[PDB]
């Protein structure tokens, strides 16, 4: 490859840094965090209760907007200290910088109102290892690498202060 | 003012300054490297053998074991809140560095990098950007250095090489 993506981050108070990632066709916009601790691309689902308060305050994905969409429904659980995290797999494009990307994912339908209703983002996007991935899903950068267009099998981070 | 950014492919030299030095893992599965020593002062301190240091973007704060930051706290002369740690915001710029020994270098964050100085004064409390995390096995028990850490220094991911990247980072 030649090209090199980059993605702008909100510094929200030296505690969060997330960026914009859109899902779909048209794409509906998110706000993640880019996560190396973790493997798994996470977004909420319109199939969340308004009444789960981590996600009446969020973005919700909506499959019924996009035709793109591949169905799949697998379920699949994470558990967090506070409670467990829960949904089931979609497939969409996903578009990362100038990178388009095919790319399986979870809808979440249930999660704790904490900590996840102080977030200022809305979901996660893994940067980790297949050995980490739940559900053995293929993270976003094993698929951004396998398409051939980054100059080099790398990325980067810089964070601000405030 | 910029918050952040992330660079997929490359990286970006307006926002370094030097070159990098980089360390392989310990294991591929994993963003995770060996750690040879935490120091207090210029006297190593902590982990004196060995310990395991998860490099992790998605975390606030660098995190230890409730071992390891008791006695990093009591060195600092820090108090136990029910969810931090804090000191008395006016000796919070008395406060010494923190180094951490990662490939053959030191990696040494400051007083400023490291307290939330939110006031001065000798009646209020601050907050110090490093708190109690047990993990568990196989990726646990280990040292986490999320946002504190990456906020110092600018960071590479290069999967080709199985190796993560330093630099000092420039603001
Ligand atoms: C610079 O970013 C630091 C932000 C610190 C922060 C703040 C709030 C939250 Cl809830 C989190 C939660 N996170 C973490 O604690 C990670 C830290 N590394 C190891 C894995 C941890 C993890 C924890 C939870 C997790 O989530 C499952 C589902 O993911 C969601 C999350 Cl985390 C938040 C919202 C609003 C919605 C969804 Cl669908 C995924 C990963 C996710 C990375 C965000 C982290
Ligand atoms: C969804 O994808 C997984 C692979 O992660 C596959 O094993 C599974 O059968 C798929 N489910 C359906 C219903 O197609």
């Amino acid at each position: 490859g030649n090209t090199t993506s980059s993605v702008i981050l909100t510094n929200y108070m030296d505690t969060q840094y997330y960026g914009e990632i859109g899902i779909g066709t048209p794409p509906q916009t998110f706000k993640v965090v880019f996560d190396t601790g973790s493997s798994n691309v996470w977004v909420p689902s319109s199939k969340c209760s308004r009444l789960y308060t981590a996600c009446v305050y969020h973005k919700l994905f909506d499959a019924s907007d996009s035709s793109s969409y591949k169905h799949n429904g697998t379920e699949l659980t994470l558990r967090y200290s506070t409670g467990t995290v829960s949904g089931f797999l979609s497939q969409d494009i996903i578009t990362v910088g100038g990178i388009t990307v095919t790319q399986m994912f979870g809808e979440v339908t249930e999660m704790p109102a904490l900590p996840f209703m102080l977030a200022e983002f809305d979901g996660v996007v893994g940067m980790g290892f297949i050995e980490q991935a739940i559900g053995r899903v293929t993270p976003i950068f094993d698929n951004i690498i396998s398409q051939g267009v980054l100059k080099e099998d790398v990325f980067s981070f810089y964070y601000n202060r405030d | 003012s910029l918050g952040g950014q992330i660079v997929l492919g490359g990286s970006d030299p307006q926002h370094y300054e030097g070159n990098f030095h980089y360390i392989n893992l310990i294991k591929t599965g994993v963003w995770q490297i060996q750690m040879k020593g935490v120091s207090v002062g210029s006297s190593t301190l902590l982990c004196e053998d060995g310990c395991l240091a998860l490099v992790d973007t998605g975390a606030s704060y660098i995190s230890g074991s409730t071992s390891s930051i008791e006695k990093l706290m009591e060195a600092l002369g820090a108090k136990k809140r029910l969810f931090d740690y804090v000191v008395k915001c006016n000796e919070g710029p008395t406060l010494p560095d923190i180094s951490f020994h990662l490939g053959g270098k030191e990696y040494t964050l400051t007083s400023a990098d490291y307290v939330f100085q939110e006031s001065y004064s000798s009646k209020k409390l601050c907050t110090l950007a490093i708190h109690a995390m047990d993990i568990p096995p196989p990726t646990g028990p280990t040292w986490a250095l999320g946002a504190t850490f990456i906020r110092k220094f600018y960071t590479e991911f290069d999967r080709r090489n199985n190796r993560i990247g330093f630099a000092l980072a420039r603001h």
